[PDB]
């Protein structure tokens, strides 16, 4: 949910 | 692979060196080594222009960083030789990226003695190369995915920078290809494709269907708004509008399909059927309308296989009422994507050739 978006987002870095 | 990319702007070769050489030796009297060494760094700059915008097209990171270095350099040269009041004569000639120009005489070219105009078209080519590398990636590979997502966001943010900037930076009305409207639409398109990369990443990683649906729903929004920007225009190439229209419906359908797996998991079998019927209708529309542009056959089958199993068991076992779409909750939206701001330097390990001045 909120924290699975967080890890997707941080993968993009 | 049906991703939109942008062709590079053409430019005729220019001797950058001379008009600078002479403008140096005016306010640099010592014609012996030290102050006439800027004249050798001005030789590297002219060489950089020819490397960045002259070479046969390389859809590779090597070519992109050259282009980005050259953008960076031009931004560093603008204060050195004050270009607000014109005292240097240097004319850059760039052809329109999209305007064929009537074959009844001449393409669409704009020549302007302007650092403003040069750095705009340069930045355009950075965006357009980024977009081409992004689209040639292997999306069945995690690094391919990461590269695309990164390049689409770069390009999106680079088209947006031109949008905000072209008018101020130029003296004239720009060519259509770099006008704020064209370049605002390209920006949105690259942002749409960046979102779709996140949906493909989420799908690949088999993430939570609830998340995957939210990322597809947001992709559908970006693709919808882009085609609606092309609806009454014929600036972009003719494939762009129909590819965007179809992706809009392909993405709403992926949203409905993944939401319907969530519903099944929750035993809401009527809602599953309703969402799957929506998805099949959307995809049948793309198959019939946009057959030249997308290949939607296996998704149709996945959807049809699932709808058929769902109806069979609901009719025989569960007897849920199939709701109307307007009675379903809205699928949420998750955006994982932004226009990367342009804050020079944008090239790696940048060194200003004229940092002494």
């Amino acid at each position: 949910e909120d924290d699975d978006i967080k890890q997707l987002a941080a993968w993009a870095t | 692979a049906t991703f939109i990319s942008v062709q590079l702007k053409k430019t005729s070769e220019v001797d950058l060196a001379k008009p600078l050489v002479k403008f140096i030796q005016q306010t640099y009297p010592s014609g012996g080594e030290e102050q006439a060494q800027y004249c050798r760094a001005a030789e590297e700059l002219s060489k950089l222009r020819r490397a960045a915008v002259g070479r046969p097209l390389d859809k590779h990171e090597g070519a992109l960083e050259t282009l980005l270095r050259y953008y960076d350099q031009i931004c560093s040269i603008e204060p050195k030789f004050p270009f607000s009041e014109n005292q240097i004569c240097l004319t850059f000639t760039w052809k329109d990226a999209f305007d064929k120009g009537s074959l009844f005489g001449g393409s669409v070219k704009l020549a302007l003695a302007s650092l403003g105009y040069e750095k705009s078209c340069v930045l355009f080519n950075c965006a357009a190369l980024a977009s081409q590398i992004a689209a040639e990636q292997n999306l069945d590979n995690d690094e391919g995915l990461k590269i695309a997502a990164k390049h689409y966001q770069f390009a999106s943010g680079a088209f947006l920078h031109i949008k905000e900037t072209v008018l101020s930076a130029l003296s004239r009305e720009p060519t259509v290809d770099i006008s704020p409207d064209t370049v605002g639409t390209l920006s949105l398109i690259m942002l749409a494709q960046a979102q779709e990369v996140f949906f493909l990443k989420a799908t690949r990683d088999k993430m939570k269907d609830a998340i995957i649906a939210k990322l597809a729903n947001q992709a559908a929004d970006y693709f919808g708004d882009a085609f609606k920007q092309c609806q009454y225009k014929d600036t972009l190439p003719k494939e762009v509008f129909p590819v965007l229209a179809a992706k809009h419906c392909i993405m709403q359908a992926n949203a409905e399909y993944h939401q319907s797996i969530l519903a099944k998991q929750q035993k809401k079998f009527g809602e599953e059927i309703a969402r799957l019927q929506h998805a099949a209708e959307l995809i049948k529309t793309v198959a019939s309308r946009y057959d030249e542009y997308v290949n939607v056959k296996d998704f149709s089958d996945k959807i049809n296989r699932a709808l058929a199993a769902a109806k069979k068991d609901n009719d025989f076992i569960y007897h849920d009422r199939v709701p109307d779409l307007k009675d379903l909750d809205p699928i949420g939206k998750a955006t994982l994507v932004k226009s990367t701001p342009v804050n020079v330097p944008i090239s790696q390990k940048f060194t200003d050739l004229f940092e002494k001045m």
